[PDB]
DNA sequence: CCTGCATCAGAGCCCGAAA
RNA sequence: GGGGGGGG
């Protein structure tokens, strides 16, 4: 019956929150908070397990309900997309790897090299001690090494090439 | 080369199946806690693609080094999530169905 | 209106190819940075600024004055497209 | 300032409480101020009585009763809860089978209460229900359209409680009989109520060949149990015809007081049309085992005589507004409510069968729930319950006396828009909406009521002989058609009628008649129409196209901060304001104790001590200020009904949408063209048109599976001048000057698997900065709005009375306030139906003046006047001209108000201040004076040969004036029209409305820019768009549209990326939607493809859908 | 053979075209039939494709003019001439 | 340029074709109290009685500001072509003339009263029948004309 | 619109249609009888 | 199938139409192999198929399957193709666009006939990419992603912002529609003149064409990118080009309303 | 052969549209 | 088995 679908007993369980409410609300005049259906469901029943239950429950509604009107109006035609980046993002994304690697081959691109083989521009090659053992062109505490002077001969490369505080948003 | 035409004709069975990247076997949409797609559902990543680019659904093979590569533990490529929006998957029915519009 | 539009729909058998010569010269110009022009540095378009006359930027607006002078040809199966490029850029780099 | 009244009709009675439409119709739904035995069989009482016994054991129903509200009213409004009372029913079970009997008092849910003013709370907002016209249940006879000589009898009950049936009479000659789009012979019926060949003979004997057509023998070789299975094996083919289930299937059908259901007002309509008296609201009955006829012969006979031409059988005009009736609020919400009732019942006897049939209470049988849902769906999404017009107050009141025609139950996709004869007095013919709805949707007359069948009638006066009495009588179309009733104006001296020729009316028909002939005359002209049209002055003078526009705008001025009534008034201005609601006043006698902004305490002679609090500053549900504003001082002695407080849009308890301001009516170097508005500066500097207008901004925290969104002054990467006024917790404090992209409430949500990427990780690795795991998610300013923080609501989970939908921890709600001065862009209108944006704002020394110096507030285009017909607006100004010297304000009634030597009198009146103080103070004629009167004199404007003071009076009595232009200080070349005139500031404000878009969000599946300003929208560039591109064969501007400007994806951000680095765009790629459509036709098994020139298929996707 | 505008319309070759005019499965029924070949002659096939519509400056007419200064015109000229 | 009220100037040559008209009108009625001619030619023959009465008038307005007052603001706008037309004018200063019933067959007795004068309520509820359905029908039209432009882009796009 | 010949490349049907459409509000047989043309 | 704001999820009615159609297969697959009488397997048979023809074309034969505890239809594949609201007439003869906005409109009569008057607070963004490209090439932001920062605060905009705007849109033209677009001047290029406040400003002779009054019409806007784009609308759609009509050839560009009066 | 007669797919644009 | 409060 759920578009999500959910374990047999779990809806066991939401029928019986539904029932126990309606009688509370039956006898109180009133609808019950989450409070007065926990202690009416008995031991192991709070609120906020109340609460996290029916959120569970809660069923998906149509990308083509109308918006009210009837008319001319689609509930998904007022949701956006924020998976696919925008021109801006995109464009954002671009200009970032521009400056990125005219930012490591203006110290020496070898040991922009190391650290660009520590952290990866596509790829995400970060591990930590081992791996390094094998082909950089070093041993293997001398990357990290490197690592440093890289980063921070990198650091002063960048208080006069500036540019970068800005992509920190 | 240019687009230059415009063909429309009936698919066969044969060629719908040469469409599909998974058969569809289960209504479940995504897992009511994970809310990740349940697998052979209608979303399923195996199928259909994946979610976020160039990552399995697991999380074993998680960027671009590997392209076109198929994750031994969930089975899902890695390639751009854009995917999800051009491969077809396909029901294969019990008894043969006639497509309404050809009957009425 | 466009100074001269009289005239430049004079030029041509029909109005549409006016406007795909005055297109496609105008990104010639932006192309090459303009060192291509026709003009000379008092034909040259300009645009008055808070501080004072520069260059037009609008290379439109440049190609249809450059048109009206007459030093521009114009036509079909003038020169192979491919040999053109490079000569432009062996002339007016970028 | 005096104020005179012209007219002389005397309207022996005030319009009735013009809300009472409302009010009177849920109330009587309700009776919950009525002791429970007491309440008549309507309404919520009449749901039950129908509803119960529910049969099986026996449940049966005693009495209901409703509880007070949990919370009051603007506690609702406050909270996003809806305002309700708690309903109960007491209901004995009975077992049929022993003899137990277990009582007990259930609760149903609880039902919406209307709140004084005749509107409802729906989860804190204002609504409305509009009552809906539709066609009275009853019989009707409407000519044959195919078969000229022929008619069909078509009897139609209450909406969805029964079919509707015609009665054609075939070629055949027999009479058929058609029910749900099946048809059959009618006479197979007759014989199931016991009709046999004889009681057919002897009742209509009367019509040769008719009579004869309707015995059929194949029929009656039949007792009248074998003819009801006959016809039922007829309606449902393939159910086996039991005894025992057509019996039901029909009864249910016909005679079920349950499942059929004719109006008390079809009751009568049928009682009076067939000439007989009815049992019951049914067609038939089932009496002694058998059905008896009710309708059906009486029916058959109507018919019968009608198509022989016999005497006293006339067709039915179905828009006829005695055979149209209205489903006021109370009847629309008890339908609703019986709707439910009856489905609570569908769960009531299926527990009657299952589990153990003695362990069982009420209590354990009743479940409230689809009683509940009907209601709230009857409230929440009806197309009927409206989000209210509180614009200003006259907005609310005309909401409420609206009448619509679409529904469910009226009519939808000529005839009933048309102005029928009998809206006379009843259905305002003027208040309409221009467009596709026009005569759907109108509004209720002002003297009009709603009777207790749902007839709207009107008053009249009788007239005994020829003298008129003070006796009023409220009169159904229907019955007023009988008599000749005369106008409202026909002349009388003292009680006696004064003319010896009247003008009358006689079935709408006019007619010219003697004193003797008259029968009864008219109230009142504003009998006529709607309260909107009412409030417009020399409505006898304006074509009424364009009363139309200036009754709808008045709807939509904005409340002014130093809002006016006009110069010309009507008469009504007042008691709008006093049945509005929006003005406060006087209970008893009494003094006044206290004054202040925010209260005022008044005691009374009672002793009491009574305190009137008021609203200040509350936002309406479009925005606009609602604020009352304290009239009296401290100490002054008030009578019953003074007033003591000012609503908004009121000034002194007379309505005041707009200002009254100096117009002079020229054109004026193009700044007026096609009904542009010309301003004077002055206007914004005496803060003219200024409105105070606050919106409202909400968001909320909720609980993620990523984690807590926390509402925080602690925001990532963020300057302290970004969050100075923001407070400790991280909301905006109180009165701060809140821009576009300042933020409103803080807010941070926790990062998804967008786990920074390596590219992001080690630019900050570089910065020494580690990336914060929450992201800014604050609430701020939109684009264009802004103003004042002067409010902040904050409900979080966890402190006392506030616990929120599933899922959210607090929500913070954020009240904006701005002063809005005019400007040009903004809409202005005045009554007559004249509307126009103002264009310019000219400096106060550029503005037209007259010779003593003062400058004109507005110039208007003359134009505008010609072609619109619109002539009222020209004796409003020339009395506004007048009353400005005199320092007056006019009454003058539509159509009995002041006429044109009336208004010269009082001009004379005014030439003499605007000139013999000049002479007095020692000046004379101006030269310039002389040149326009040179002029004005070869105009035939004034008499030549007159001194100039003597020419400038006939020109100040034709409303004209001489005019320097201040740009040259020489003069206008004629006299110009100048005078006071009411013009209205209009919502549609340009600070609403402007809007732009570089790039922004886009659509889920079809990837095109969304739509609208909130939404950061994308114009819609549609099919009549591209086709104006296609014209101008601007095919490479056609083609960005279709691609980089929307949804070419590559093409889009490549164009981005090429303008911020100062290339040209590149040359687009695939359209994402036609990927789309494609991939659709595939969901169909059709194979798209696109191909080259060779016929080889082309991969529109790159390879990235082939394995 | 006289038909009025609807039915003119929706027998144009073009399937996109009639199917995005009106009668839309009825015109894709029978097209798929046919194996139907749109060649994007008009203007609505290409508007739907968003390709650039073959009217004003799309017009195979004008669509291929060039332009050349005269300066760069016989500078290429001269190269071209010799062997 | 200017438009005050007096600057719509009734004729005097109005009330004369009024006059004119009634002692005609009541020649139509004795033919049918006596029954020398049908309800329906009476109906027909008062119709082109008041058509002709109202183009006697407007010609009337017309000529009375040629003649004395030819620069006024309605007649210099409609002359023009700024703005309105003859029977704009005519309902403004002459009479506003025949309407018309919902079924569209026009009513015998016309609106006697002009803009200027102002009507009776009477005058004013008959004439709303013919603005309304007027409304109506334009409202209906635009969708057919959408619909006609929409079938004719389609059929003439290539 | 430019009272000189037409422009090889000019969208005539389209300009046709708008031709013939665009005073179709303002038709008062009217329409109807431009639509059963 | 999204989440929404809400944490709430939104999905398209054919994942229900999928739904119901993979039940029934796989029910009658069970059936099958538990061979069970043919009346039964007949009935799933049979609703299978009503199963694909709601999911393709929904309402064509038969009820029309709805939501529980809803009437509305589902919309089926041949819905979401055809109509007014379908693919063809709703995404793909006519989209929503970027680079464009809306107005109010007031008259200009001192603009030339071929101008407009546009706020300027519009031409910021419309023209927005440009102007962060000029921003730089001066020096009012460091580069284009501290500029688009710079204009994201209606505080941070300093003077010397405009008057890089006014540098970029020189020569430009801009789109101006008024809908019904009931002919081709339904559209018409104007070069802009930058305005304080909030309206548009038309020219008085182009408002015939447009069919434009000033009670409160409103106007789109729209900036033609490329060279390409920006030479076919200063050439072909300029306002002070098209002076005659091309239905009649009569003069469309004409005195009327007060030109004629002073005249 | 032809006509009733049934079954189907049409019914303006853009913007606020107050869910 | 096809449809609606406001602006132009
Ligand atoms: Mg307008
Ligand atoms: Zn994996």
């Amino acid at each position: 019956a759920r578009t999500i679908r959910i374990p047999v007993h779990m809806v066991e369980t939401i029928n019986k929150l539904s029932r126990t409410a309606r009688q509370l609300q039956q006898e109180l005049g009133r609808e019950p908070t989450y409070e007065e259906i926990a202690e009416a469901m008995g031991p192991g029943w709070d609120a906020k397990r109340v609460e996290e239950t029916l959120k569970i429950a809660q069923e998906p509604v149509s990308l083509e309900t109308p918006i009210g009107d009837e008319k001319d109006s689609f509930y998904g035609d007022f949701i956006p997309d924020e998976h696919l980046p925008s021109p801006v993002d995109a464009a954002t994304q671009s200009l970032l790897s521009e400056e990125l690697e005219k930012a490591l081959s203006k110290l020496s691109e070898r040991e922009a090299m190391v650290l660009k083989l520590r952290k990866g521009l596509i790829d995400g090659r970060e591990h930590t001690l081992e791996e390094v053992g094998a082909f950089f062109g070093v041993t293997r505490e001398r990357i990290r090494q490197i690592e440093n002077k890289a980063l921070r001969k990198l650091k002063y490369h960048e208080s006069r090439t500036r540019k970068l505080r800005d992509f920190l948003d | 080369k240019e687009v230059r035409k415009v063909r429309i004709a009936l698919a066969s069975p044969e060629k719908i199946r040469s469409w599909s990247y998974g058969e569809v076997e289960k209504p479940e949409t995504i897992n009511y806690r994970t809310l990740k797609p349940e697998r052979d559902g209608l979303f399923d990543e195996r199928i259909f693609g994946p979610i976020k680019d160039y990552e399995c659904a697991c999380g074993k093979y998680k960027r671009q080094r590997f392209e076109g590569k198929v994750c031994e533990r969930c089975g899902v490529e890695v390639t751009k999530s854009i995917v999800r929006r051009y491969r077809m998957g396909h029901i294969e029915l019990a008894t043969p169905a006639a497509h309404i519009w050809f009957v009425k | 209106a466009e100074p001269g539009i009289d005239k430049l729909f004079g030029m041509v058998d029909s109005k549409y190819r006016l406007t795909v010569v005055v297109a496609k010269r105008a990104q010639q110009l932006l192309r090459h940075g303009f060192k291509n022009t026709v003009l000379e540095p008092e034909e040259r378009p300009k645009m008055q600024t808070l501080e004072g006359l520069f260059d037009d930027p609008n290379a439109v607006t440049w190609a249809m004055k450059e048109l009206l002078t007459g030093r521009l040809v114009f036509g079909e199966n003038l020169v192979p497209e491919d040999r053109l490029q490079k000569e432009m850029e062996r002339l007016y780099p970028v | 300032m005096e104020i005179k009244r012209f007219g002389r009709i005397r309207e022996v009675i005030p319009l009735p409480p013009l809300t009472e439409i409302q009010v009177e119709s849920y109330r009587r739904a309700l009776q919950a101020d009525v002791p429970p035995e007491k309440r008549e069989n309507v309404g919520i009482q009449a749901a039950f009585r129908e509803t119960f016994p529910i049969e099986e054991l026996v449940l049966d129903f005693l009495e209901y009763r409703l509880g007070e509200p949990p919370f009051p009213q603007d506690e609702c409004r406050e909270k996003d809860l809806t305002y309700q009372a708690p309903l109960y029913a007491r209901l004995q079970l009975i077992h049929k089978d022993t003899g137990l009997i277990k009582e007990d008092e259930v609760f149903l849910g609880h039902i919406p209460l209307m709140t004084e003013d005749g509107s409802f709370i729906i989860n804190g907002a204002d609504r409305v229900i509009v009552s809906q016209i539709h066609r009275s249940p009853g019989v009707y006879f409407t000519p044959d359209p195919a078969r000229p000589g022929r008619y069909i009898a078509s009897i139609i009950p209450l909406p969805k409680r029964g079919p509707w049936i015609d009665l054609e009479v075939e070629p055949n000659g027999v009479v058929s009989m058609k029910v749900n789009k099946r048809k059959f012979p009618l006479v197979l019926l007759l014989r199931v109520l016991g009709y046999d060949q004889e009681t057919l003979a002897r009742e209509l004997g009367a019509y040769g060949e008719l009579v004869q057509g309707l015995m059929d023998e194949s029929v009656f070789a039949m007792r009248p149990e074998e003819a009801l299975i006959r016809l039922f094996t007829l309606l449902r083919p393939g159910d086996p015809p039991k005894r025992d289930k057509a019996v039901a299937y029909v009864y249910g059908l016909i005679a079920d007081p349950r499942r059929y259901d004719l109006g008390e007002a079809g009751r009568y309509k049928a009682e009076e049309k067939l000439g007989i008296r009815l049992s019951g609201r049914t067609l038939a009955r089932f009496e002694d085992g058998e059905f008896k006829d009710e309708v059906f012969l009486p029916t058959l006979r109507y018919l019968f005589a009608l198509t022989a031409g016999v005497p006293g059988h006339e067709v039915d005009d179905i828009d006829h507004l005695g055979n149209r009736r209205i489903r006021t609020v109370g009847e629309l919400m008890t339908d609703q409510f019986r709707v439910g009732l009856a489905r609570l019942a569908r769960g009531v006897r299926e527990r009657m069968l299952m589990g153990s049939e003695d362990s069982l209470t009420p209590a354990k049988l009743v479940n409230s729930r689809p009683l509940e849902a009907a209601i709230r769906e009857f409230f929440s999404r009806s197309q009927l319950s409206q989000f209210k017009d509180e614009t200003n107050p006259l907005s609310s009141l005309r909401h409420k006396r609206r009448i619509s025609a679409l529904g469910p139950g009226g009519l939808t996709r000529f005839d009933v828009r048309d102005v029928h004869r009998t809206h006379y007095g009843r259905i305002c013919p003027v208040e309409t909406p221009e467009g596709a709805n026009i005569g759907l949707i109108t509004s209720l007359a002002a003297y009009a009521r709603v009777d207790e069948l749902g007839f709207i009638r009107t008053p009249y006066r009788r007239v005994v002989g020829g003298v008129v009495t003070d006796e009023v009588v409220y009169m159904t179309a229907t019955e007023e058609d009988r008599y000749t009733i005369a106008q409202a104006n026909t002349p009388l001296e003292g009680n006696r009628i004064a003319a010896e020729r009247v003008v009358a009316r006689r079935k709408g028909e006019p007619v010219i008649v003697s004193p003797e002939e008259v029968e009864f005359m008219d109230v009142s002209p504003k009998q006529v129409f709607s309260v909107n049209t009412n409030l417009i002055p020399f409505l006898e003078h304006d074509d009424a196209n364009r009363a139309l526009m200036g009754s709808n705008m008045q709807t939509q001025a904005v409340p002014l901060i130093r809002a006016q009534a006009p110069v010309v008034m009507t008469g009504l201005e007042e008691r709008v304001v006093r049945d509005s609601l929006a003005a406060l006043y006087a209970e008893e006698d009494g003094e006044v104790a206290k004054v202040d902004g925010n209260r005022i305490v008044v005691r009374y002679e009672d002793g009491r001590l009574v305190e009137y609090p008021l609203r200040r500053f509350y936002r309406s549900n479009q925005g606009t200020a609602l604020d009352q504003r304290p009239r009296v001082v401290v100490g002054q002695r008030v009578r019953k009904g003074d007033l003591l407080a000012d609503g908004p849009a009121s000034e002194n308890g007379f309505l005041a949408l707009g200002q009254n301001v100096l117009v002079a009516i020229m054109p004026f170097d193009g700044y007026n063209f096609e009904d542009a508005i010309v301003i004077s500066e002055e206007l914004l500097k005496r803060d003219f048109y200024t409105s105070i207008h606050i919106e409202r901004y909400e968001i909320e925290a909720r609980d993620t599976k990523l984690g807590p969104e926390r509402i925080t002054r602690d925001i990532p990467h963020l300057s302290e001048a970004a969050l100075r006024d923001l407070d400790e917790e991280g909301v905006v404090r109180i009165g701060a000057e809140v821009k576009p992209g300042d933020i409103l409430v803080g807010r941070t949500s926790f990062k998804g698997e967008s786990e920074p990427t390596p590219e992001e990780r080690l630019l900050r690795s570089i910065f020494g900065e580690k990336a914060r795991d929450v992201k800014d998610t604050s609430l701020r300013v939109p684009p264009g709005e802004g103003g004042i923080v002067v409010r902040t609501v904050r409900l979080r989970r966890g402190d006392p009375g506030v616990e929120l939908k599933p899922g959210v921890r607090e929500v913070v709600r954020v009240y904006v306030a701005q002063k809005r001065k005019l400007q040009v862009g903004d809409k202005l209108a005045n009554r007559h139906g004249n509307k126009g944006v103002v264009a310019k704002i000219l400096p106060v020394e550029d503005m037209p003046h007259l010779p003593d110096g003062t400058p004109v507030d507005v110039i208007l285009n003359p134009l505008g006047v010609p072609s619109r017909m619109n002539l009222g607006q020209i004796l409003e100004t020339h009395l506004g001209l007048a009353g400005y010297f005199l320092g007056q304000r006019y009454i003058s009634p539509i159509f009995d108000g002041a006429k044109e030597p009336e208004i010269k009198e009082l001009l004379a009146q005014a030439f003499e201040v605007y000139f013999g103080k000049r002479k007095g103070e020692g000046f004379g004629v101006d030269k310039r004076e002389v040149e326009v009167l040179r002029r004005a004199e070869k105009l035939g404007l004034v008499t030549p040969g007159k001194t100039p003071e003597e020419q400038l009076k006939e020109l100040f009595l034709q409303g004209k004036v001489v005019l320097y232009d201040g740009r040259t200080g020489e003069p206008i070349e004629g006299p110009i029209v100048v005078g006071q005139m009411f013009i209205m500031k209009l919502y549609h404000m340009v600070e609403d409305k402007m809007h732009a878009r570089s790039t922004g969000p886009y659509s889920l599946i079809t990837q095109q820019p969304l739509g609208g300003k909130a939404q950061f929208g994308g114009q819609r560039f549609g099919e009549m768009e591209v086709w104006a591109l296609e014209a101008y064969g601007a095919a490479h501007t056609l083609q960005e549209m279709l691609t980089l400007k929307s949804d070419d994806i590559e093409g889009r951000n490549a164009a981005y990326e090429a303008i911020i680095k100062g290339e040209d765009v590149p040359e687009p790629s695939v359209p994402e939607s036609f990927r789309v459509l494609v991939k659709e036709l595939q969901a169909l098994a059709l194979d798209v493809q696109t191909l080259d020139e060779k016929d080889n298929p082309v991969d529109i996707f790159e390879g990235l859908a082939s394995k | 053979l006289l038909m009025g505008v609807t039915k003119s319309a929706l027998s144009t070759k073009s399937w996109l075209s009639a199917a995005s005019f009106q009668n839309t499965t009825h015109v894709l029924t029978e097209a798929a039939i046919a194996g139907k070949k749109d060649e994007l002659i008009g203007l609505k096939e290409n508007v739907i494709l968003g390709r650039l519509i073959p009217a004003g400056t799309g017009s195979d007419f004008v669509r291929f003019t060039q332009v050349v200064d005269q300066k760069t015109l016989k500078a290429i000229e001269e190269a071209r001439k010799e062997a | 340029i200017t438009i005050g009220i007096d600057d719509a100037v009734i004729p005097e040559e109005k009330k004369q074709y009024l006059e004119e008209a009634d002692r005609k009108l009541l020649q139509i009625e004795q033919a049918y109290e006596m029954g020398f001619l049908t309800d329906r030619e009476r109906y027909d023959q008062i119709l082109q009685l008041w058509t002709e009465t109202t183009e006697k008038v407007t010609q009337a307005v017309f000529k009375n500001f040629e003649e004395n007052y030819p620069f006024n603001p309605l007649y210099v706008m409609a002359q023009s072509g700024a703005r309105g037309n003859p029977q704009q004018i005519r309902q403004l200063c002459g009479l506003r003339g025949l309407m018309q019933k919902p079924s569209g067959e026009t009513f015998e007795v016309p609106v006697r009263s002009s803009f200027r004068e102002g009507l009776t309520v009477l005058e004013y509820f008959i004439s709303s029948h013919g603005a309304r359905k007027g409304g109506a029908d334009t409202a209906l039209r635009t969708a057919d004309s959408g619909y006609l432009t929409r079938k004719l882009v389609d059929v003439t796009h290539e | 619109s430019m009272a000189r010949p037409v422009s090889i490349g000019e969208a005539v049907g389209i300009v046709a249609a708008q031709s013939i459409g665009e005073p179709g509000t303002q038709l008062t047989q009217g329409l109807p009888r431009v639509i059963e043309l | 199938m999204v989440q929404v704001d809400g944490g709430r999820f939104a999905t398209s009615d054919l994942n229900d139409l999928y739904r119901r159609l993979i039940n029934r297969n796989n029910r009658l697959k069970k059936l099958l192999a538990q061979g069970a009488p043919e009346i039964i397997i007949r009935n799933e048979k049979r609703m299978l198929q009503e199963a694909v023809d709601a999911l393709l074309d929904n309402g064509r034969r038969g009820a029309p399957v709805t939501n529980p505890g809803s009437d509305r239809p589902l919309r089926s594949l041949t819905d979401i193709l055809s109509g007014k609201q379908g693919r063809f007439r709703q995404n793909l003869l006519g989209k929503r666009v970027d680079y464009s906005g809306r107005s109010v409109i007031v008259v200009g009569p001192q603009l030339k006939l071929h101008q407009c008057g546009l706020p300027k607070r519009m031409a910021l963004e419309l023209f927005k990419p440009f102007l962060l490209k000029k921003m730089e090439e001066k020096g009012i932001a460091p580069n284009v992603k501290a500029a688009r920062r710079m204009l994201e605060r209606q505080r941070d905009i300093k003077d010397e912002v405009w008057d890089a705007l006014e540098e970029v849109i020189h020569g430009k033209v801009v789109l101006l529609n008024r809908a019904p677009t009931l002919h081709r001047l339904g559209i018409q290029a104007f070069q802009p003149v930058l305005v304080e406040g909030q309206s548009i400003q038309l020219h008085p002779l182009v408002c015939e064409a447009f069919n434009a009054d000033f009670d409160g019409d409103q106007m789109a806007v729209h900036v033609p990118l490329s060279s390409f784009a920006q030479a076919e609308a200063r050439i072909q759609m300029l306002s002070a080009h098209n002076l005659l009509s091309p239905a009649s050839g009569e003069p469309l560009a004409k005195p009327s309303r007060d030109i004629i009066l002073g005249l």
